[PDB]
């Protein structure tokens, strides 16, 4: 029956809880608060419980329903995209890329990669990449103090040539 | 100031009531003060009635029958302006004592029920709906009643129609087959008419050629005489024509339908149809249809007579009236009061729909109350009324008469017939009977033109919703005061003279009168006078009837005219004009514009925030006056007290100024001196040049309120947060923030500055390992939290003047769902005149500010006084707007003799009264000037020797003789503040007043560089501080083909809007100084291209040898 | 590379189809209402139209580009582009064939 | 002001020049002569009719007591001419002379309407619509394809050359002029893209995709649209 | 001729019948996924009665049904249209009228693009204007030509890259 | 020709 | 031939990126090099109002 | 209008080529610097701004200059297609 399908015990609910919110208007007369439909609910229930619900139980929203106008514009026609990067962000990320790659050039290799496998790659690594010491060397506590020169020396340069600085937005 | 009024019509009659049409439709439809409970049907009441009482019964094991006994209503929840602020609707909640009986008979009866609650009308004569003030615009449909109109589809003979109005009533037409038969339409369901001539008790062989005496071609009602026999088989054998031919064992089931209940009448108890059908038709009538309890059949007074004209129109001249659709006695209009009833119908039809749902799925004994019972579909059926149909709007209110106006609108839209069918040229037409009944002006321009429409001014619409015009009645030459409000049918009747004729007295004192008869213009002598026009004021709307000298303007720049008053703004420094016409005192009463004093008394206080009124009683009333507050359009109201604290005070005085008036005289514009000559080209094409010393005065200034709201939302991600704490590289772009994320009250805010700061937890919380080193460079925090803060937009904001803050929903709050809190904040702009703002004057002359001129560039008159405005003369011989010309004149004497005129419409000023004051008024203007010892200049002579060789000027005259002469007719001698010679020839000047008009965010300037864009078409799209792109259509994509411009074309619809990547590489391309590249394929067609995939269709792009060219390169071939 | 100087429109033949999809949808399922995550085998699985996130497969073994083009062992998704998932097929297979309707509606039928 | 008192109007303004670029039969049609000839008159008090003679040939135009003659008895009235006053209506002058006088015709006709609105237009402007009105022919004797088939009439250089000649092919393709309005003529292009993108859109692909057409973009709508 | 038969029914690429999350929750989508859905479901249905060697009636019952969403998929409304059961009786968009819009059409129109350096103003008479000239208001050719402007601004001593110029502009 | 347009359920009855 | 008038008409703005795009604007869309009517042949770009107002005087 | 407008039309077959040759001579005349110019030194289009008349940026411009002295030869099928793209890379480097 619906569009994101959902659990059979949530169909349950869900049903359940527009049963009650019969009785609960006129009971009540005014349509009751969710903290008034969730003690009816039961033992489980909840203020934020009856909302989050309610939300998950709705219809949703068609993209090709029209826009008072109703013959040119339709709800679609506004959600604007917020995945791909516009010509400025896409610009940027590019050139931040390639200045990077300028900055950790003059580095010893060997304390380069520590850093491109650091970060640089992919894994935060929190402590994985200290276990497999840059494939061959001294692991652990002794990596600990390379990425402090690396990140250093890294120092030295950025506040003599300003490249990098204005990419902190 | 004195005031000198014009012309000599008395006026037997003030001016009704103006928002009458509103208030009054809605008070006589809920009843909820004066009538008690047991008291009146008419309203809602009636709408009660109708659906009560509801029966499913049979008598033996069971009967539910479910009563209606009493409506009540009267708490609003929250108070009016409180229901602004939060957004919430005013109104009252509404409960009915209903009453459940058994077939035991449960004597038990019930009690209340606000399942249901319905909005309130405000005092003014608006609505308050989800915080915003909306109006609800009366329509325009034709009345019920039996009409005969010409066949179109043949060019000979005649069709009948019979119409109710329900929403379940049928359109029923009598005609005369092709071959000459009578085709009998129901629905579209057409069949054999004869049939129910037999079922009205009475048969073919007592009156069908005895009643139908003429009929010599009757050769349509004969036919079936065996079947015309029995009343009870004529009725089965034409059940089979509504199907799906179900057997006549519960026979009388349509029949029982369109007999009396509530179905088949067109009005209840007689009323509009009936009262027409009457005149139209025979004499009586059956109630309402045809009425019968307990006798042997049904009873027919409907298609008796109705057969019977469609007879008297197939014959000579006896009746012989075919109708005019358009004519006002045959269209009546549904106001406000019906049409939230009609629509508190189909609420309660659900509602039954419900009940009688809840017998099956219900038990006997065990549900009696109300538990069956239920608002949602009633109380949504209303909330759907108010807030999402066409016929209510967001309230107009630019300005006091903006509202006034919307309030008198009429609609020929909505649930009647609308622009697909745009029934050109009819309909939007001005029709003979429109005559005091709707203003032949005030109309929309462009294409709602005809359709929307406004009511004039002393006409009124009656209980059976048709609009009357007020005439005096006239006896034998002599007139009486005795007035009468005849609507369009009576008026035909009568020979009404017009208003201008000319009165001795009581006695009409000409030879021979105009007059017309049925809409014809004929000279009359007063022997054979029966009625009089009140006033000229009668023909036309309020806002026309604001217009001086109007009969000297054509009507279509009279239009503009009535219409651009509307978007005047409330300037701070506001005048009425120098030339009135008499209404601008009177629409600020009853726009409620200003505040007045409600009885005799004594001012005890007074500051610019209140009010206090000691009454002549010792009542010591507090008048809070309404303070810089904001209107549905931005503009600014605010009244402003005009009293001083211990002054006297007679009922009816002013208190405090609205917005726009002066001293409770509408104020809608300066009065300013405009010399009417061309200058330089900066008044080329309707453009208007204007004095800085102008914008010295404060003289076209306005103060303009935007709100900006934020939404503090829980997400998925988690809660976002108000706060002053964004992450970013600035300080001083907190400056003025400092309170708690949210603006402080009273900083400058210019574009792009902060508002309300704002952080989200963003991008599914991955921070870019490209950027995860970037950071661990300056000392890494890299937090989860975005900056998306509320920032004023491009384009300009102003300086903040109250921040307004609501919470998850626990002060009295209704949220809308998701979201933790919102902020508000208010930005107040004094918006100055500068080139661009659009100027106009009543007579619908309007241009845009081009030029600013410092004051020494001014053209100036002798004695050193400089003018305001500069309007090129050439705006007037086509657009025939004289009116401006004698407004001008009239101005200029005001102007020196310090005094303003009223100038009623067709009666007011005429030539020679302007040129007697033209000729007092030269006496200060130069009679002075040999007092204080100058004569004529040297370039005052120049000019005149020119100017009698135009003949303006007599030869032989003094040169100061002719002066005067000149300035007659209104023409001065100006000098050039460039070189000070003199302009060869006068030039006319004079006061003029004019409106700075309205300006909308639509209009306001734009610029994209490049933005957000489509999810779905990936096209340019507009974002909340960045403008959307202009629209590139195919008319714009022909001139461009036919420049030949072909890289220009295609550069528009691929880098410029569609192809991703080019645009991408363009940006980057044009950045680092490397020209553009070539463009690609556009998504446009990739997707069209993948949408007849989706249909089983392969299209496929082909290079010049036929082997396939991949225009997704890579990203489509598969394996 | 080369410049296209035709449009050609044919009948799709059901090997063209398959031949265009990426996969079946064999399952009328979209996304999962807690995680928001597309299900498997419907209609938005990413192991047939292609990842969410720019060279990113579902599970997560894979990202930085550095794998360009290789589909996951894991999760079954190409690592590319997500702009992928606008351009890519998907196709479902009747269990018995059926009538396009404009060959049939548009008269003449010019099946009929 | 003050002319119609129950008399059929000829078109005027915009809708009269739709009525042309459509064309379409029109209001009060003139009844025109078929052949060259001399004008003789014979009615009744009820019948009235014009007789078209020549040696062989001879002509009736029984015709209405409402038409308003425009031809004396002894007048001689060459074929395509009018007898009647009236619009022609230009598919019946189409068979009568021909291609040329028919989009003459249109062509002043058209422009009768504009200038009297003071409206300044070069000839050729409309001469260029016109043209394409006549685009299609029909064919009445095959080549090697069917026997309606309303068709292109330049696709002609070796096809009204394939005889004896070039490629050679039995019968030499006979058609018949074809007069239709820009409607149509619009509907009909080789370009199913454009074709596609005017009115009916279902039907062209349909038509296009069964037949595998090609559309080698010649137009400019279809680049465009591409 | 064959090819006019489905056998296999194509599908649209999702990102462009996508389905958005919007505000409070809830979510905005494509009518095509509720009539793929809806097909998807009775083939999937008619595999199961084929499988089980049901009864031919019922099978012909289901092969109905499958025909009709098909139907309804590709030019819904050619036959009674099919539309979301609570919501309204708004009939569901199609593939068709996706494409062509349902309008008649494809005129009409509904037709044109938005672009991307370009602005709109009132205008206002420039007599002192030689006839190749226009006035532009600077804040708008200053937008209308930002990424141009970025350069220059790099090109002189005003900025030292195109970020911290752009960060001049906001 | 839009005789047995909706069909369906009463074919099946 | 915009047919503009000063009571308030707006004009949009677009702004022709390419060197190729900005050629075609200048050579064949640029105002001064269209003086004469493409329908008539008759100048277009002519004396208009208060330009011949004057001139007559 | 442009200096020499008149002239440059005078100069073509087509309205639409001198578009062409203009545009194209433009792009290449921004490719390569300004290197490439055939125009003497006196005689490069100039600008005004920061107060230091620098040579003109407009591209679309300079080209019309160099087209009215006549010092360049524009045809249909002159030079093949890549013997051109390298042998202009000779006197005036890519960068
Ligand atoms: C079967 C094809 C139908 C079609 C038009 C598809 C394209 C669509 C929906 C788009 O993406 C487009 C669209 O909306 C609008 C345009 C421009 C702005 C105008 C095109 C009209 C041109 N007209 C001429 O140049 O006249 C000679 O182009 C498109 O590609
Ligand atoms: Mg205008
Ligand atoms: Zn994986």
């Amino acid at each position: 029956a619906r569009t994101i399908r959902i659990p059979v015990h949530m169909v349950e609910t869900i049903n359940k809880l527009s049963r009650t919110a019969r009785q609960l208007q006129q009971e009540l007369g005014r349509e009751p608060t969710y903290e008034e439909i969730a003690e009816a609910m039961g033992p489980g229930w909840d203020a934020k419980r009856v909302e989050e619900t309610l939300k998950i139980a709705q219809e949703p929203v068609s993209l090709e329903t029209p826009i008072g106008d109703e013959k040119d514009s339709f709800y679609g026609d506004f959600i604007p995209d917020e995945h791909l990067p516009s010509p400025v962000d896409a610009a940027t990320q590019s050139l931040l890329s390639e200045e990077l790659e300028k900055a950790l050039s003059k580095l010893s290799e060997r304390e380069a990669m520590v850093l491109k496998l650091r970060k640089g790659l992919i894994d935060g690594r929190e402590h994985t990449l200290e276990e497999v010491g840059a494939f061959f060397g001294v692991t652990r506590e002794r990596i600990r103090q390379i990425e402090n020169k690396a990140l250093r020396k890294l120092k030295y340069h950025e506040s003599r040539t300003r490249k990098l600085r204005d990419f902190l937005d | 100031m004195e005031i000198k009024r014009f012309g000599r019509i008395r006026e037997v009659i003030p001016l009704p009531p103006l928002t009458e049409i509103q208030v009054e439709s809605y008070r006589r439809a809920l009843q909820a003060d004066v009538p008690p409970e047991k008291r009146e049907n008419v309203g809602i009441q009636a709408a009660f009635r109708e659906t009560f009482p509801i029966e499913e019964e049979d008598k033996g094991k069971g009967g539910l029958v479910l009563d209606f006994l009493e409506y009540r209503l009267g708490e609003p929840p929250f108070p009016q302006d409180e229901c602004r602020e939060k957004d919430l609707t005013y109104q009252a909640p509404l409960y009915a004592r209903l009453q459940l009986i058994h077939k035991d008979t449960g004597l038990i009866k019930e009690d209340e029920v606000f399942l249901g609650h319905i909005p309130l009308m405000t005092e003014d004569g608006s609505f308050i709906i989800n915080g915003a003030d909306r109006v609800i615009v009366s329509q325009i449909h034709r009345s019920p009643g039996v009409y005969f109109t010409p066949d179109p589809a043949r060019p000979g003979r005649y069709i009948a129609s019979i119409i109710p109005l329900p929403k379940r009533g049928p359109w029923i037409d009598l005609e005369v087959e092709p071959n000459g038969v009578v085709s009998m339409k129901v629905n579209k369901r057409k069949f054999p008419l004869v049939l129910l001539l037999r079922v009205l008790g009475y048969d073919q062989e007592t009156l069908a050629r005895e009643l139908g005496a003429y009929g010599e071609l009757v050769q349509g009602l004969m036919d079936e005489s065996v079947f015309a026999m029995r009343p009870e088989e004529a009725l089965i054998r034409l059940f089979t024509l509504l199907r799906p031919g179900d057997p006549p064992k519960r026979d009388k089931a349509v029949a029982y339908v369109y007999g009396l209940i509530a179905d088949p009448r067109r009005y209840d108890l007689g009323e509009a149809g009936r009262y027409k059908a009457e005149e139209k038709l025979g004499i009586r009538l059956s109630g309402r249809t045809l009425a019968r309890f307990e006798d042997g059949e049904f009873k027919d007074e409907v298609f008796l007579p109705t057969l019977r004209y469609l007879f008297a129109l197939t014959a000579g001249v006896p009746g012989h009236e075919v109708d005019d659709i358009d004519h006002l006695g045959n269209r009546r209009i549904r106001t406000v009061g019906e049409l939230m009833t009609d629509q508190f119908r189909v609420g309660l039809a659900r509602l039954a729909r419900g009940v009688r749902e809840r017998m099956l799925m219900g038990s006997e004994d065990s549900l009696t109350p109300a538990k069956l019972v239920n608002s949602r579909p009633l109380e949504a059926a209303i909330r759907e009324f108010f807030s999402r149909s066409q016929l209510s709007q967001f309230k107009d209110e630019t300005n006091p008469l903006s509202s006034l106006r919307h309030k008198r609108r009429i609609s020929a839209l909505g649930p009647g017939g609308l622009t697909r069918e745009r029934a050109g040229f009819d309909v939007r037409d001005v029709h003979r009977t429109h005559y005091g009944r709707i203003c032949p002006v005030e109309t929309p321009e462009g294409a709602n033109i005809g359709l929307i429409t406004s009511l004039a001014a002393y006409a009124r619409v009656d209980e059976l919703g048709f609009i009357r015009t007020p005439y005096r009645r006239v006896v034998g030459g002599v007139v009486t005061d005795e007035v009468v409000y005849m609507t369009a049918t009576e008026e035909d009747r009568y020979t009404i003279a017009q208003a201008n004729t000319p009165l001795e007295g009581n006695r009409i004192a000409a030879e021979r009168v105009v007059a017309r008869r049925k809409g014809e213009p004929v000279i009359v002598s007063p022997e054979e006078v029966e009625f009089m026009d009140v006033s000229p004021k009668q023909v036309f709307s309020v806002n026309t009837n604001l217009i001086p000298f109007l009969e000297h303007d054509d009507a279509n720049r009279a239009l503009m005219g009535s219409n651009m008053q509307t978007q005047a703004v409330p300037l701070i420094r506001a005048q009425a004009p120098v030339v009135m016409t008499g209404l601008e005192e009177r629409v600020v009463r009853d726009s409620l514009a200003a505040l007045y004093a409600e009885e005799d008394g004594e001012v005890a206080k007074v500051d610019g925030n209140r009010i206090v009124v000691r009454y002549e009683d010792g009542r010591l009333v507090e008048y809070p006056l309404r303070r810089f507050y904001r209107s549905n359009q931005g503009t600014a109201l605010d009244q402003r007290p005009r009293v001083v604290v211990g002054q006297r005070v007679r009922k009816g005085d002013l208190l405090a100024d609205g917005p726009a008036s002066e001293n409770g005289f509408l104020a809608l514009g300066q009065n300013v001196l405009v010399a009417i000559m061309p200058f330089d080209g900066y008044n080329f094409e309707d453009a208007i040049v204007i004095s800085e010393e102008l914008l010295k005065r404060d003289f076209y200034t306005s103060i303009h309120i935007e709100r900006y709201e934020i939404e503090a939302r829980d997400t998925k991600l988690g809660p976002e947060r108000i706060t002053r704490d964004i992450p970013h590289l600035s300080e001083a772009a907190l400056r003025d923030l400092d309170e708690e994320g949210v603006v402080r009250i009273g900083a400058e805010v210019k574009p792009g500055d902060i508002l309300v700061g704002r952080t989200s937890f963003k991008g599914e919380s991955e921070p870019t390992p490209e950027e995860r080193l970037l950071r661990s460079i300056f000392g890494e925090k890299a937090r989860d939290v975005k900056d998306t803060s509320l920032r004023v937009p491009p384009g300009e904001g102003g300086i903040v003047v109250r921040t307004v803050r609501l919470r998850r929903g626990d002060p009295g709050v209704e949220l809308k769902p998701g979201v933790r809190e919102v902020v508000r904040v208010y930005v107040a702009q004094k918006r100055k005149l500068q080139v661009g703002d659009k100027l106009a004057n009543r007579h619908g002359n309007k241009g845009v500010v081009a030029k600013i001129l410092p004051v020494e560039d001014m053209p100036h008159l002798p004695d050193g006084t400089p003018v305001d405005v500069i309007l090129n003369p050439l705006g007037v011989p086509s657009r025939m707007n004289l009116g401006q010309i004698l407004e001008t004149h009239l101005g200029l004497a005001g102007y020196f003799l310090g005094q303003r005129y009223i100038s009623p419409i067709f009666d007011g000023a005429k030539e020679p009264e302007i040129k007697e004051l033209l000729a007092q008024a030269f006496e200060v203007y130069f009679g002075k000037r040999k007092g204080e010892g100058f004569g004529v200049d040297k370039r005052e002579v120049e000019v005149l020797r020119r100017a009698e060789k135009l003949g303006l000027v007599t030869p032989g005259k003094t040169p100061e003789e002719q002066l005067k002469e000149l300035f007659l007719q209104g023409k001065v001698v100006l000098y050039d503040g460039r070189t000070g010679e003199p302009i060869e020839g006068p030039i006319v000047v004079g006061q003029m007043f004019i409106m700075k008009l309205y300006h909308m965010v639509e209009d306001k300037m734009h610029a994209r560089s490049t933005g957000p864009y489509s999810l779905i078409t990936q096209q340019p799209l507009g974002g909340k501080a960045q403008f959307g792109g202009q629209r590139f259509g195919e008319m714009e994509v022909w001139a461009l083909e036919a420049y030949g411009a072909a890289h220009t074309l295609q550069e528009m619809l691929t880098l410029k809007s569609d192809d991703i990547e080019g645009r991408n590489a363009a940006y980057e391309a044009i950045i680092k100084g490397e020209d553009v590249p070539e463009p690609s394929v556009p998504e446009s067609f990739r997707v069209l291209v993948k949408e007849l995939q989706a249909l089983a269709l392969d299209v496929q792009t082909l290079d010049e040898k036929d082997n396939p060219v991949d225009i997704f390169e890579g990203l489509a071939s598969k394996r | 590379k080369k410049e296209v100087r035709k449009v050609r429109i044919a009948l799709a033949s059901p090997e063209k189809i398959r031949s265009w999809s990426y996969g079946e949808v064999e399952k009328p399922e979209t996304i999962n209402y807690r995680t928001l995550k597309p299900e498997r085998d419907g209609l938005f699985d990413e192991r047939i139209f292609g990842p969410i996130k720019d060279y990113e497969c579902a599970c997560g073994k894979y990202k930085r580009q550095r794998f360009e083009g290789k589909v996951c062992e894991r999760c079954g998704v190409e690592v590319t582009k997500s702009i992928v998932r606008r351009y890519r097929m998907g196709h479902i297979e009747l269990a018995t064939p059926a009538a396009h309707i404009w060959f049939v509606k548009d008269v003449p039928s010019k099946i009929g | 002001t003050g002319g119609v008192a129950g008399a059929a109007d000829i078109t005027q303004g915009l809708p009269r020049v739709i009525e042309l670029f459509e064309a379409r039969r029109p209001k009060a049609k003139a009844v025109i002569s078929e052949i060259d000839g001399v004008v003789r008159i014979e009615e009744t008090e009820e019948k009235l009719s014009v007789f078209v003679e020549s040696e062989g040939f001879s002509k009736e135009y029984k015709l209405p007591k409402e038409a308003r003659l425009l031809v004396k008895d002894g007048d001689y009235v060459e074929a395509g001419q009018p007898l009647t006053r009236g619009a022609i209506d230009p598919h019946q002058l189409l068979e009568a002379k021909g291609p040329e006088a028919v989009e003459r015709y249109l062509v002043e006709e058209i422009q009768k309407v504009y200038r009297a609105q003071g409206v300044k237009l070069h000839d050729k402007h409309i001469e260029i619509v016109v043209r394409q009105m006549m685009k299609y022919v029909e064919v009445t004797d095959p080549g090697d394809s069917r026997l309606l088939e309303g068709q292109v009439l330049e696709k002609w250089d070796v096809e009204a050359l394939n005889e004896r000649l070039i490629a050679e092919g039995k019968t030499p393709v006979a058609w018949k002029p074809l007069l239709m309005g820009v409607t149509k003529s619009a509907l009909s292009t080789k370009s199913w893209l454009s074709a596609a993108s005017f009115q009916n859109t279902t039907h062209v692909l349909t038509e296009a995709a069964i037949a595998g057409k090609k559309d080698e973009l010649i137009g400019l709508k279809e680049n465009v649209i591409l | 001729p064959e090819w006019m038969i489905l056998e296999a029914v194509p599908v649209l690429p999702p990102d462009l019948r996508p389905m958005v999350q919007v505000d409070g929750g809830r979510f905005a989508t494509s009518d095509l996924n509720d009539l793929y859905r809806r097909l998807i479901n009775r083939n999937n249905r008619l595999k199961k009665l084929l499988a089980q060697g049901a009864p031919e009636i019922i099978i012909r019952n289901e092969k109905r049904m499958l025909q009709e969403a098909v139907d309804a998929l590709l030019d819904n409304g050619r036959r009674g249209a099919p539309v979301t059961n609570p919501g309204s009786d708004r009939p569901l968009r199609s593939l068709t009228d996706i494409l062509s819009g349902k309008q008649g059409r494809f005129r009409q129109n509904l037709l044109g693009k938005r672009v991307d350096y370009s602005g709109r103003s009132v205008i206002v008479v420039g007599p002192q204007l030689k006839l190749h000239q226009c006035g532009l208001p600077k804040r708008m050719a200053l937008e209308l030509f930002k990424p141009f402007l970025l350069k220059k601004m790099e090109e002189k001593g005003i900025a030292p890259n195109v970020k911290a110029a752009r960060r001049m502009l906001e | 020709p839009k005789i047995s347009t909706s069909d369906p359920v009463r074919q099946y009855l | 031939a915009f047919n503009a008038d000063f009571d308030g008409d707006q004009m949009a703005v677009h702004v022709p990126l390419s060197s190729f795009a900005q050629a075609e604007a200048r050579i064949q869309m640029l105002s001064a090099h269209n003086l004469l009517s493409p329908a008539s042949g008759e100048p277009l770009a002519k004396p208009s109002r208060d330009i011949i107002l004057g001139l007559y005087y | 209008a442009e200096p020499g407008i008149d002239k440059l039309f005078g100069m073509v077959d087509s309205k639409y080529r001198l578009t062409v040759v203009v545009a194209k001579r433009a792009q290449q005349l921004l490719r390569h610097g300004f290197k490439n110019t055939v125009l003497e030194p006196e005689e490069r289009p100039k600008m005004q701004t920061l107060e230091g008349l620098f040579d003109d940026p407009n591209a679309e411009t300079w080209a019309m200059k160099e087209l009215l002295t006549g010092r360049l030869v524009f045809g249909e099928n002159l030079v093949p297609e890549d013997r051109l793209q390298k042998e202009m890379e000779r006197i005036y480097p890519g960068e």
